[PDB]
Formats: C-alpha cells, sequence, structure tokens
C-alpha cells in the first residue's frame, strides 16, 4: 500500500516536527515512492520517478551521512536508469 | 439414460455423437473462420485465436421415429453433449475438455407371447466411447494458426439379449461387455486472407491420425433361478480408428456474413468387434459434404436487438460408411440456429434445431427421421490481467 | 452493515480449501446470535 | 389522481441527463407516487441501493445532495426538477482508530479499506465497518466512523473509527441440517491470541492477547460421528501479506451409519486422529484472483469391530500421510449468497507417498503365502466341523457339513488352506497410498433483469499408484440426496443430486452371494453437471430470499474401467432459499428423478423428492 504510505509519512514529518524518528520516516518515504514507481502504470511512471528523486534529496539533505546511504544510493541508480527511457 | 435409439448403433463403435459445438453444429460443422469467442474443438489451431477464457457446455433433446417395412415407432433421447475450456496464453492457446465420441443405444422387443412355446427376445444396448482432449494452438502469423492435440478414448459398450419362452417362467439373459481404451493425435491449421474489399477468404485443414483401440470382452450367460452363471473365457480384440482429413473453405465478411463448405474423409478402420460380426453388414470409408454459414444483420445496433443475433444455417450429406444388405447408409439433414449474445458480455446462448433422415426402408432396413433441439452456453471472461499501481 | 455479506478481496485472508473440516458450520444457525437478539427484545 | 410528467435534472455536470433518466426509470404518464421518487433518488433503507445518490457518493462526491422539487401542477400532471448538488471531490487524508484498549493498532489498520490518498467512497466505508465487525473484538452496534477535519476547499476528509472493545473470547453454538440428519457444533474461541508471548507468564490474562491469531477448541457431533479438535490460525502469516497459516489436532469417533435407513449400529465404529498444517496465500500472478492452498496431514485410523462393505480388517489400524495442493480462481460478486457475476474455478490434488515403488512387496502374491493363510493359533487339540482333530499350529479350511458350516483342518498343506482376507487387507491398507483429484467450475451470469443463470460442473477422481494394492477403502464419494459438507475426517464426500434419495446413486456390492450384497461400498469417480435459474425476491441484510429452478445430471462409478461420463441420472425441479444472519441458510427443494435407482428391477423413473437443508452443505 505504498500509495497510502506516502500520504501517511508526509503528514507525520509535518505533524511532529523535530523528532528523532525523522531520519527513518524520510527513508521509508523514499522507499514507498521507489517501489510505487518501479511497478506502476507506464502512463504515470515519470511522475512517480520524479517524486522518488525528491524524496532521495530530502533524505540526504537532512543527514548526509545517513545509515541507509548504501541502500539509498542503490535505489537512486534504478530511478536514474529508468528515467533515461522517458528522456524525450 | 442412453444417448441414441437407432438400431444402427449396434454395428461399429456406435453412432457418432459429437459433431461440433452448437455454434458450429448449427452450420453443418463448417468452422472455417478463426473465431475469438467460440471453441472449434475439431481443429486444434483455433485454440490460438481465442481472446478470452471460454467455458462451453451443451445439451440436446432428440426426437426420432424409426420406420421399417413392418411398422413405425417413436423414440426420444436427452443427453449432455460437451464440456470444453479454452485459455489464451500469449500467442499460444490451450484447450481441454470432455466430448462423446460415440454412443450405443437401442431397445427392441420381439413380443411373441399369447402363443405357448414361443421365444420372446428383448434386445438392448448401452454405453459408448468418450474422449478427453488437450490441445495447444500457436499463432505463426497474426492470421495464420497451427496446432496439435492429444485425445484419449475410453468407454464401455454392453449388449444384453434376454430370451424367455411363453410357457416357462425362467428365461436366459446373455450379456456382452467390452471396455475400449486408446489414444490418438490431431493436427490442424487455419489461414485467413482478404481477397476483396471487406471480404475475406477462410481456409482450414485438419488431420487426425489412425489409432489403435484395445477392447476387453466379457460374455456371460445367465438363466433365471440358476445361481451359477456360465462365463466364457476373457478375450482381447484390437480395433483401428480410421484417420480423418477435414478441408474447409469459405468467403465472407467478419461479423456480417459467411458462406463456407467442408469436406471430411476417413481412411481405413476396423470397428468390427466379436459381438457385432455379421455377414450382411460391411464397411466403407466415411465421407461428409456440408455447406453452411451465418448472417448477422447489424452486430453494432442500438435500436433493435434482433439484428445482433447470429443466424446460422447449414446442409449436410454424410456417408456413415456401413453397407447393410448391400445398401450404403447415408444421413441427410438441415440445421438452423441462432446465437443470442448476453448484453454487456461476450458470452452467448446458442439455440439450434436439426432435422434429417438416416437410413432407408428398402432392403428390409430401417429409416430414421429425427428432429433434434439443442441448447449451448458459451461463457467468455478475460483473465490474467495484471494490476499495476503497486 | 456488519450483517452484510461480501466476497473475499485482496485485503482479506486467504481461505484454505485443501484441508479437513474445522468443526464449524458455514451459514448455519447461530444460537448465540439468537440469544443476543432475544435479550434486546426484552 | 395525479400523473408524472416532465422530469428534468439540474446541476448534473458529471452525469448527463440521459444517464440519470435511465437510473431514475420514471416515464411520463405514470401515476404519481412520492415514495417511489424518493426511493429512486436516495434509498435510505439499504446502503447498497441503486439510487442516484449512491452513484455520486461512491465516486468521491461526499457533499452530494439530491432533492426533488415540484415545479408545475396542471391538468393533474405534476412536473419535477431534480436538483443535484455534486460538490467537490474529496480524498481520505488521515485515517485513525480510537477505543482499542486491548487490541493492537496493526491488527485494525490492516483491515481498513479506506486507504489515505484515495477518493471518498461510501462502499469502502461500509466494507470497512463489515471487516472490523468480522474480527469480533468490538461491538457490532458501535462501529461508528466519524468524519473529522472536513475541508471542502482542500477536498480532504479525515475518518476516525470509534470502536468499543467487548472481549476477544467467544462461544460458538451452531447447528445445521444436511445429509438427512442434524449436526451441531459447540466450541470456545480466542480470536486475539498471541503465540509470541506464549512463554511469557507475565501476560497470561485469559490466554496471551495481542496479535489477531485465533485458537479454538470446538466439538462437533451428529448421529454417526463426534469430533473434538484444537485449531490455531494465523490470518496474516509473515506480517506482510494476508497469508493464512492454520494447524489442527482432532480426534473423531465415526460409527457405522446406513444413510438409506438412517440407522446407526453403535457396535461398529472407528477412531480417527488427525494432525494437519496448512498455508494459503493469494497469488499476484497470473492475476490477483488466484489463491494457492497447501496442506500436510497425518491420520491414524483405529477400527473397532468395523466389519462393513470392503472393510475386512475390522480390528486393525491404518495410517495416512498426504500432501494436498489446490489452485482456485474466484471473481464472483458481490453478495456471496446471491452472486450476479463472476466465476469460480478450483482444482485440487491430494497425493500420498508411493510406498509400493520402494518397498519390495508383491501385493498380488500375498494370498499365496503361508503368512496370509488361515491357521489355528490355539495350543489345545480340538475337533473341526468335519469331526476330525485340529492340532495346534495346523492350517485350516472352511467346509459346510450338512446345514451348518465350519472350519476343517487341512494339515500342513498351506496351499489348500483358506486365505486370510483380513491379514491381506491389513498389509494392503496399513499405509494409505492413493491420489485424489477434484475439479469444480461455477459460472454466474445475468440473463434478463434480476434473473441470473448458474452453471456448475464438478469432477472427482480417486485412484491408486499400484493396481495390485487396490484402491483405499476411505476417501470415497457418495452421490444422491440433499448432500452434506465434508464434516467427517475420513475423507468421505457426500454429493448432492436433487430428485433422488440420500446416497441412492452410490455403487453397491453386486456379488449377490458375497454375504454383503446390496451394501454401498463407495465410488471412486463422480461427475455432476447442474444448471440453475435464480430470481431474487429480497436481498436485504436482514433476510435474503431467492427462488431457483434446476436441471441436474450426475453419476458415480466404482472404477475407471466403468467410467461413462455421459451416462448420468437426470433430474429437474425448483426450490426456495432463505438466508437470515441469526438462523443461517435455509433451503427447501423439490426435485423429480427421471431415472431409476441402481439395482432396480423395473426401469421406472424415481419420481418426486423433497430436500431440506440448513447451512452450506456443499
Ligand atoms: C497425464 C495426466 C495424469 C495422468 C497420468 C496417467 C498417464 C500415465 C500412464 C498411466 C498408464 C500406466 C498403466 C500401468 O502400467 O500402471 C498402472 C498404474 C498407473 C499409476 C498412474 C498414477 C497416476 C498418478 C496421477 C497423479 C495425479 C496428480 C497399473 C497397471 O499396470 O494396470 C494395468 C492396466 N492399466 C490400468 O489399470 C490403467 C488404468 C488407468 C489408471 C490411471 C488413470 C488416471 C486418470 C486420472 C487423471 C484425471 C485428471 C483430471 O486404466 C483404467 O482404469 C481405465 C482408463 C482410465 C480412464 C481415464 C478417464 C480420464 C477422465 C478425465 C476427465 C477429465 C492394463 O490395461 C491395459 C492398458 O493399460 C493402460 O490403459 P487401460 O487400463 O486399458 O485404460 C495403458 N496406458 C494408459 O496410458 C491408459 C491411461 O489410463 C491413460 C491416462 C489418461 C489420462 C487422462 C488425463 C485427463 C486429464 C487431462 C485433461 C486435459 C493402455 O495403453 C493404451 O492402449 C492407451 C494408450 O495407448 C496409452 C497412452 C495414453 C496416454 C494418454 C496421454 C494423456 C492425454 C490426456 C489428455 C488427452 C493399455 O492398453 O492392464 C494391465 C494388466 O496386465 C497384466 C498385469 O497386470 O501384469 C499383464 C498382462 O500381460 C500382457 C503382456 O505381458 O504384455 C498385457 C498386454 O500387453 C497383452 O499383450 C497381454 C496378452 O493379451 C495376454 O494374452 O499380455 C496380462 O497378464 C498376462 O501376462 C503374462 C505375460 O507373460 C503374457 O503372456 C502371463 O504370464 P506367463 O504365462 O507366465 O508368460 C500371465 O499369465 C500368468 O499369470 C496368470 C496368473 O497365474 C497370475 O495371477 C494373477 O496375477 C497377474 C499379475 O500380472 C498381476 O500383477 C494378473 O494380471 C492375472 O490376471 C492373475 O489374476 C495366469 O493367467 P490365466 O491364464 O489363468 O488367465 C497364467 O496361467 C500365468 O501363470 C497373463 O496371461 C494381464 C492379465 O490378463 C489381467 O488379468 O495382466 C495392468 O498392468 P500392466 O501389465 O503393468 O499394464
Ligand atoms: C492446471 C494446473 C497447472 C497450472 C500451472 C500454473 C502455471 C503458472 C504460470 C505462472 C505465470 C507465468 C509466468 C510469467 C507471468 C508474467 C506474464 C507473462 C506471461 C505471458 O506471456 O502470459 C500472460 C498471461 O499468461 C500467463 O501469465 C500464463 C498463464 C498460466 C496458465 C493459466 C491457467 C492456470 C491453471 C488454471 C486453469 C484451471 C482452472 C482452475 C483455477 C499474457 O501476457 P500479455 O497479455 O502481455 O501477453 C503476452 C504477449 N506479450
Ligand atoms: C501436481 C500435484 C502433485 C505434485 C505436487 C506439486 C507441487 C507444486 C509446487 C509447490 C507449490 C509452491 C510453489 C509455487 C508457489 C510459489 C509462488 C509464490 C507466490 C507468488 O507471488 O506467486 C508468483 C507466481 O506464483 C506461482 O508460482 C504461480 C503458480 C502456482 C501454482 C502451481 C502449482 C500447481 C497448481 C495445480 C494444483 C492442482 C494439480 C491438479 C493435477 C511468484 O512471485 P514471487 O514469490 O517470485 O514474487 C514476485 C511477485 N510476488
Ligand atoms: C414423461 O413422463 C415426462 C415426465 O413426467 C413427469 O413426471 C414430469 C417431470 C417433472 C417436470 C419438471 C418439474 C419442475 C419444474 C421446472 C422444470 C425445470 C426447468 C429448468 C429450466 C431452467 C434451467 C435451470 O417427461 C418429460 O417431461 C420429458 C422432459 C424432457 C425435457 C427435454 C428438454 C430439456 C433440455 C435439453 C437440454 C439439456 C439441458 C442442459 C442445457 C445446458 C447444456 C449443458
Amino acid at each position: 500500500d505504498y500509495k497510502s504510505a506516502l500520504v501517511a509519512f508526509d503528514n507525520f514529518i509535518a505533524d511532529f516536527p523535530g523528532t528523532p524518528l525523522k531520519e527513518d520516516a524520510l527513508f521509508y518515504k523514499y522507499d514507498s515512492a521507489y517501489q510505487l514507481a518501479i511497478n506502476s502504470v507506464p502512463s504515470k511512471m515519470e511522475e512517480r520517478l520524479h517524486v522518488a528523486q525528491t524524496a532521495y534529496a530530502n533524505l540526504m539533505k537532512y543527514k548526509s551521512d545517513t545509515k541507509y546511504k548504501e541502500k539509498a544510493d542503490q535505489m537512486n541508480a534504478r530511478v536514474e536508469t529508468d528515467l533515461q527511457k522517458f528522456t524525450k | 439414460q442412453q444417448g441414441t435409439a437407432s438400431p444402427y448403433s449396434f454395428y461399429g463403435i456406435g453412432d457418432i455423437k459429437f459433431k461440433g459445438t452448437l455454434e458450429y453444429r448449427s452450420m453443418a460443422g463448417v468452422a472455417v473462420e478463426q473465431d475469438s469467442i467460440h471453441l472449434n474443438i475439431e481443429n486444434p489451431a483455433s485454440y490460438a485465436s481465442l481472446m478470452q477464457t471460454t467455458f462451453t457446455v451443451g445439451g440436446t433433446f432428440g426426437t426420432s421415429t424409426l420406420k421399417s417395412n413392418t411398422g413405425s415407432a417413436k423414440a426420444q433421447r436427452t443427453t449432455f453433449d460437451y464440456l470444453a475450456v479454452g485459455i489464451p496464453v500469449g500467442k499460444f492457446g490451450v484447450s481441454f475438455g470432455l466430448i462423446p465420441l460415440s454412443s450405443v443405444g437401442y431397445k427392441i422387443l420381439d413380443d411373441n407371447t399369447a402363443t405357448e412355446g414361443a421365444v420372446s427376445s428383448q434386445l438392448s444396448g448401452k454405453g459408448g466411447i468418450n474422449k478427453v482432449y488437450f490441445g495447444v494452438g500457436y499463432k505463426i502469423k497474426p492470421h495464420w494458426t497451427i496446432g496439435a492435440d492429444v485425445q484419449y478414448n475410453f468407454g464401455k459398450i454392453t449388449t444384453t439379449s434376454i430370451e424367455q419362452v411363453t410357457g416357462v417362467q425362467n428365461g436366459t439373459s446373455e450379456s456382452n461387455a467390452s471396455t475400449l481404451s486408446g489414444a490418438n493425435f490431431d493436427l490442424g491449421t487455419m489461414y485467413q486472407t482478404k481477397i476483396y474489399k471487406k471480404v475475406n477468404l477462410f481456409t482450414s485443414l485438419s488431420y487426425t491420425f489412425s489409432s489403435n483401440l484395445n477392447s476387453e470382452n466379457v460374455r456371460e450367460i445367465n438363466v433365471s433361478g440358476d445361481p451359477d452363471p456360465y462365463a466364457y473365457p476373457a478375450s482381447t480384440t484390437k480395433l483401428k480408428l480410421p484417420s480423418r482429413v477435414i478441408i474447409g473453405a469459405g468467403i465472407g465478411e467478419s461479423r456480417k456474413w459467411l458462406v463456407g463448405t467442408t469436406l471430411a474423409f476417413q481412411g481405413e478402420g476396423q470397428l468390427t468387434n466379436y459381438y457385432n460380426a455379421m455377414d450382411n453388414v460391411r464397411y466403407e470409408n466415411y465421407a461428409k459434404y456440408a455447406i453452411g454459414g451465418y448472417y448477422i444483420p447489424n452486430y453494432t445496433s442500438f435500436t433493435s436487438y434482433l439484428s445482433r443475433i447470429t443466424y446460422r444455417a447449414g446442409l449436410k450429406y454424410e456417408k456413415i460408411g456401413l453397407i447393410v444388405n448391400n445398401e450404403s447408409i447415408k444421413d441427410v439433414g438441415m440445421t438452423l440456429g441462432a446465437g443470442i449474445p448476453i448484453p454487456g458480455y461476450f458470452s452467448n446462448v446458442n439455440i439450434g434445431i436439426e432435422f434429417g433422415k438416416k437410413g432407408t426402408v428398402s432392403s428390409n432396413l430401417v429409416q430414421e427421421n429425427y428432429v433434434n433441439f439443442s441448447v449451448g452456453f458459451s461463457f467468455n471472461d478475460k483473465w490474467f490481467v495484471k494490476s499495476k499501481f503497486n | 452493515y456488519v450483517d452484510m455479506q461480501f466476497e473475499d478481496d485482496r485485503q482479506s485472508t486467504a481461505k484454505n480449501t485443501v484441508m479437513y473440516s474445522d468443526q464449524t458450520i458455514k451459514y448455519g444457525t447461530d444460537f448465540v446470535r439468537i440469544f443476543k437478539d432475544v435479550k434486546k427484545l426484552l | 389522481k395525479y400523473y408524472f410528467g416532465n422530469i428534468k435534472f439540474l446541476g448534473n455536470t458529471v452525469y448527463s441527463d440521459q444517464q440519470l433518466n435511465r437510473y431514475l426509470g420514471i416515464k411520463k404518464g405514470e401515476t404519481y407516487n412520492g415514495v417511489l421518487l424518493e426511493k429512486r433518488i436516495a434509498d435510505n433503507t439499504k446502503p447498497d441501493g441503486e439510487d442516484i445518490t449512491n452513484l455520486y457518493q461512491n465516486n468521491g462526491y461526499l457533499f452530494s445532495k439530491i432533492n426533488a422539487v415540484e415545479v408545475k401542477t396542471v391538468n393533474d400532471t405534476i412536473d419535477f426538477e431534480i436538483r443535484i448538488t455534486e460538490g467537490p471531490i474529496a480524498y481520505f487524508n488521515k485515517i485513525y482508530v480510537t477505543g482499542n484498549d486491548k487490541t493492537n493498532d496493526h491488527v485494525i489498520y490492516r483491515e481498513l479499506r479506506t486507504k489515505p490518498g484515495n477518493k471518498y467512497s461510501k462502499e469502502e466505508l461500509v466494507r470497512t465497518i463489515r471487516e472490523i465487525g468480522q474480527l469480533g473484538f468490538f461491538d457490532p452496534e458501535s462501529i461508528k466512523p466519524e468524519f473529522r477535519n472536513v475541508d471542502p476547499a482542500a477536498g480532504t476528509v479525515d475518518i476516525e473509527y470509534q470502536l468499543v472493545e467487548k472481549g476477544s473470547s467467544q462461544v460458538e453454538l451452531q447447528g445445521g441440517y444436511g445429509g438427512g440428519g442434524f449436526i451441531g457444533t459447540l466450541g470456545l474461541s480466542f480470536n486475539n491470541f498471541s503465540a509470541r508471548k506464549l512463554f511469557d507468564k507475565d501476560a497470561y490474562k485469559p490466554l496471551p492477547m495481542g496479535d489477531g491469531q485465533k485458537v479454538a477448541l470446538r466439538l462437533q457431533g451428529s448421529t454417526y460421528f463426534q469430533t473434538y479438535s484444537l485449531s490455531f490460525s494465523e490470518p496474516w502469516f509473515g506480517g506482510k501479506k494476508p497469508v493464512q497459516f492454520s494447524s489442527s489436532i482432532s480426534y473423531s469417533k465415526q460409527f457405522n451409519y446406513n444413510y438409506s435407513s438412517r440407522d446407526v449400529n453403535r457396535n461398529q465404529s472407528f477412531n480417527i486422529f488427525t494432525v494437519q498444517v496448512g498455508l494459503a496465500k493469494r497469488l499476484t500472478v497470473p492475476d490477483d484472483y488466484f489463491v494457492l492452498s497447501q496442506s500436510v496431514s497425518y491420520q491414524h485410523y483405529d477400527l473397532n469391530n468395523y466389519y462393513t462393505g470392503l472393510f475386512t480388517f475390522g480390528n486393525g489400524a491404518s495410517r495416512n500421510l498426504a500432501y494436498t495442493i489446490g489452485l482456485s480462481r474466484s471473481n464472483k460478486g458481490v453478495n456471496p449468497i446471491f452472486p450476479t457475476y463472476g466465476s469460480e474455478f478450483s482444482i485440487s490434488a491430494k497425493v500420498t507417498p508411493p510406498y509400493s515403488l520402494f518397498n519390495n512387496i508383491n501385493y498380488g502374491d500375498l494370498q499365496n503365502q503361508k503368512e496370509y493363510k488361515t491357521q489355528y493359533t490355539g495350543t489345545t487339540t480340538t475337533t473341526g466341523i468335519d469331526g476330525q482333530a485340529i492340532n495346534p499350529g495346523d492350517y485350516t479350511k472352511t467346509e459346510t457339513v450338512n446345514g451348518q458350516s465350519g472350519t476343517v483342518s487341512v494339515g500342513s498343506d498351506y496351499k489348500s488352506a483358506d486365505t486370510d482376507v483380513g491379514k491381506v487387507d491389513q498389509k494392503k491398507y496399513n499405509w494409505l497410498e492413493y491420489y485424489k483429484v477434484k475439479f469444480k467450475a461455477d459460472w454466474y451470469t445475468k440473463i434478463y433483469g434480476k434473473l441470473v443463470l448458474r452453471t456448475l460442473t464438478e469432477f472427482g477422481f480417486l485412484g491408486a499408484y499400484d493396481q495390485s494394492r487396490g484402491v483405499v477403502p476411505f476417501e470415497r464419494f457418495y452421490l444422491g440426496g440433499d448432500g452434506m459438507a465434508n464434516y467427517s475426517m475420513d475423507g468421505r464426500e457426500t454429493i448432492q443430486l436433487r430428485g433422488y434419495p440420500n446416497n441412492s446413486l452410490t455403487p453397491i456390492i453386486e456379488d449377490r452371494n458375497s454375504s454383503r450384497y446390496g451394501q454401498q461400498i463407495g465410488a471412486t469417480i463422480y461427475n455432476k453437471f447442474s444448471m440453475e435459474l435464480r430470481y431474487p425476491i429480497t436481498l436485504k441484510s436482514s433476510a435474503s430470499i431467492y427462488a431457483l429452478t434446476f436441471l441436474e445430471a450426475g453419476s458415480s462409478y466404482p472404477t475407471f474401467k466403468d467410467y461413462n461420463p455421459f451416462d448420468l441420472n437426470r433430474s429437474a425441479g425448483a426450490g426456495l432459499r432463505v438466508f437470515m444472519p441469526a438462523f443461517g441458510l435455509l433451503g427447501i427443494d423439490f426435485g423429480y428423478g427421471f431415472d431409476a435407482l441402481p439395482g432396480s428391477t423395473t426401469n421406472k423413473a424415481n419420481g418426486w423428492e423433497t430436500h431440506f437443508i440448513i447451512g452450506q452443505q456443499f
């Protein structure tokens, strides 16, 4: 239910500002968008790919030395690679 | 519970029951077009043309009047005709089902009562051969399909003859039971072109290989009152199912009209068992000539619903292949039908009426006039649809 | 709304159809429910 | 008198006037009926009515309001101007539940159909209430979804589920009528068990709570059988997908029952101890309508003077170890009681290990061995029926001297002794070896209006890997009558074929002089084809009543060599079915048999028959 996870996480990172769990929420928000984009209707695959990039940037901007950097970097590789198919 | 009442079912392996689904049976077996919602069980290549999963079931109510040089009699039979399932798998097509190859059935009574010392016979027969099939079709081209199938034949034919003299009260009842089992293979191809504007040329070729049938016979004689029956030693006979070549060709516009002809020929076979061996009955090659087609006034019509019904018709001339009393037994008949599509779905209800004459009254033979009413259900649904938006 | 009957969906647990009986009657008379209804009718 | 006329719609931007006119279904010249108009606009009696209001509210229009206004009234003709207030589309923003004091949130949030970020839909809210009530941990009358922070401008609505906990423990008191006899089940169930804290004795109030696991101790009984079982079920195995994991340990005592005369001989019975484990999960490929079921079971049969039919080892025991896998695809809807569309295809296969291949035992030559010949195990010289000595350890034979019959000593010539059928059958059936395949196809379609056509085709095959060993005497098929569910633990299946008595079509022993002639041994093959036309007279939640007409044909066979799939017993008739949540499913049917029962001398139709059942006896 990745579509509902994005909305739920967006509200959490807003209703509870300055929390120690923000780093985890940022990563899971990226994962939710990543899984939603890699497996989605080809009509709106570009829209979800862009959201994945935005979530990745927010995670890195928060804490550059995030614990999930290894996995996050791997996930961004797929998004960038798949984005080349829509480079009109 | 028998499927036929014709005395001719005694010879060979019985009367050929399956002759195609109601959609095709109403067109005299002409299945040249590559349909997308109907199953053409007689041609394995048609399985590739299916666009949605198909589930078919059919039944018929037959009415026949046996006529001879002595008198006439009326008989009626009700049976289940078929059960087939079609599944589209990419460019391939898979179909599996159960169909009746032949049926044996007759209830003849020779009443010789009212006279002391006269033997009365009560001849009866039941059973038949059934077939299980599994076929796969492939689209070598968008309008060219080829396919193959494997069919397993199995069934039991039992013949009973009870004789009782007028005086004595204890009669005898001889019964013969034969269990047949074998397998055969079928190959087919269907090609469709466009000769003129909106007019297409449909072609279909199918070939069935010869098969060997193993029959295990058991003959026992029982007498009323005696608790010990007289049983003959078990025997095993081999039968040979002849090969079939079906050629079809027709012209017409898809969803508008279609006119076609089909030619079916059978090779050499051995359908004579131990119980049906006679000297006045011989065998020849089966040959069928049929002409049929359909007409749809306006499939995409919103004003009248009668224009969306597929109207089918056909004519048929068949040479059964058996020569009784030096007279070739032939069957001639006409078929009419209509396919009503359920609104909102591709599924439809088929209705058909077939009438004809089989055999002749000459040479002391029996002529059969039949009027069969059949109903078929074709259900279509699209499966294997993946759901995106993970 | 609770009494409405619905078919299983993607969010409902899968039913095992290749197991023996669970000692339960499907769509059978529920005496506990009848008892609760009688109490409400008093 | 007043007649309707000039019905127009205003404010219908989403739906055209043509589409709405069809939904309303009111033509000019009809008699003025105020109730009919309101019923078609907004049917408040039921939440699933086919009204214009439900059309808007089920597609995100939360603020939709439809009100009829009488414009003109001239010449006894009234004119209406249906006004529709569509409003902006709304989406679910925040979904939270309150009132769960003993149930974890993950258990409740995973059963909510109102996912955040989706357009508002009344069907999802109603479905969510039904699912929350199915858990049983809350009050069925207090599942109130309250709308919060409604923002018409932003188009977002927050739903708060207020639940009232009422205890996870429950008592089961159910009853049913099938197979011509009543059946009742009694049991206690704890629907909120947690196996994680099993070893933790700190939290042991009425068994550890938490996860939505279910543990039940139920007792089911009938006239011929009684079963006690302990079952554990995990609705969400793994925590990621709704995978069901269930286990069960049961002990049943099945008496010998004659379905023909409804008489039970309490002196003959057998005990069955079964342990089963199963895993069922919905497949994502080929589609989301496929469900895979797997199961492993071990059973121990203990016969106690069970000398009936094909059971010659009435004092022995049998062990069964089988694996069952089943693929099913169901897309029926929407009401399980009265489906209007969809189909259900199921294929199952239960297989046992092929012991005959590895163990080097000849099951055909068992009757020609010393160990399987009748012998005198006593140690005192006796006299046989022939009046001769029977020394200890000598082989015996059965001889009929004068009227009475008895055993006669044959000496050491075991070749001339009588074969011990009990020992041969015991060795043949010490470990059940068989394979069972079941195929079922059900299709539902609407023919005209509310009338729907149902086509059902079922197949069943039971066989053995080695023909010399023979087909097992258990897991057989019984056809004819009202039918009964698979309540027995021995694999016996009762198939329903209206128009004929119960178990009237099962093959019988035809040996005549076998001392057991006429007994129903059971069928190994069965195939039933049915067609029905059903019309619903009431489909409300309180009571769902529908009428039906059927055309059935089915038959059972003893072996594959006698299988004639097109030689069936036909029947026809009509029936009525009523379903009430408290009283369950009630059905009355009247069928006519067009064929004679097996073993009948005269080939005459069976005739009319009456069938009454309570519950799903399939
Ligand atoms: C694919 C999907 C999955 C399915 C898988 C299945 C497919 C795999 C293959 C399976 C086949 C395996 C068979 C096998 O092998 O394993 C069998 C076990 C198989 C396990 C399978 C497990 C499956 C797992 C499934 C898991 C599922 C998850 C057992 C067996 O084996 O049983 C055999 C039995 N078959 C069955 O039971 C299968 C059953 C079927 C069961 C399975 C059903 C499964 C269906 C369920 C699926 C449904 C799914 C939905 O069928 C039936 O139920 C009916 C049909 C079924 C209908 C189905 C309908 C479907 C409906 C669906 C609707 C939706 C068989 O019948 C024959 C047929 O068998 C199968 O078909 P059928 O049965 O016909 O149907 C074949 N093949 C098949 O594929 C058919 C299949 O069904 C097809 C499957 C269909 C599937 C459908 C799928 C549907 C779903 C798909 C949907 C799309 C057929 O091929 C064919 O044509 C057919 C065809 O082409 C083949 C290919 C077809 C393939 C199909 C392709 C697929 C297509 C599908 C789609 C189209 C073939 O015709 O009889 C044999 C008896 O033979 C013996 C014996 O037992 O040893 C030896 C004999 O000798 C021979 C010989 O040696 O050659 C035999 C012949 O050759 C012949 O020439 C003969 C001469 O005539 C002789 O004159 O000689 C003879 O004895 C003689 O032999 C010696 C020799 O020397 C000769 O001289 C002598 O010795 P000596 O003198 O010393 O020299 C002896 O004498 C001495 O001994 C005597 C005594 O002293 C001794 O005492 C006692 O002991 C003796 C011992 O022998 C005993 O042990 C006894 O026998 C004595 O009688 C006596 O009582 C004295 O005698 P007396 O003088 O006093 O009298 C004498 O004095 C002296 O001492 C004696 O004389 C005889 C005796 O007479 C009997 O009494 O006995 C049995 O043993 P066998 O030998 O091993 O074969
Ligand atoms: C009878 C018991 C044995 C059953 C065995 C089950 C086999 C499992 C098959 C797993 C699915 C295949 C793996 C790949 C899935 C991805 C989709 C691509 C496969 C494919 O080309 O077929 C798609 C649909 O068929 C498919 O995905 C394959 C269809 C699989 C067979 C369907 C029938 C199963 C048995 C149930 C029938 C009996 C009723 C009992 C339930 C159509 O893909 P496309 O539309 O893109 O076309 C393709 C052209 N590019
Ligand atoms: C023949 C009976 C006697 C011998 C016993 C046979 C035993 C069969 C093998 C055991 C069954 C377990 C293995 C198959 C299920 C695993 C699939 C995982 C779940 C899943 O998501 O399914 C996807 C495909 O499913 C599939 O695998 C689709 C096909 C599943 C059905 C095929 C099994 C036979 C069905 C017919 C039974 C009746 C037989 C009648 C004669 C795989 O996805 P993923 O996990 O990679 O994730 C990627 C997306 N989620
Ligand atoms: C001769 O005595 C007479 C029998 O006399 C009786 O005792 C009367 C029998 C009872 C009559 C029926 C009582 C119940 C009323 C409802 C009937 C069912 C209608 C169902 C329609 C919708 C389907 C659910 O003999 C007769 O009456 C002869 C009967 C012959 C019937 C022939 C027509 C049957 C249809 C032929 C096709 C086979 C059916 C399957 C169709 C789908 C294919 C799979």
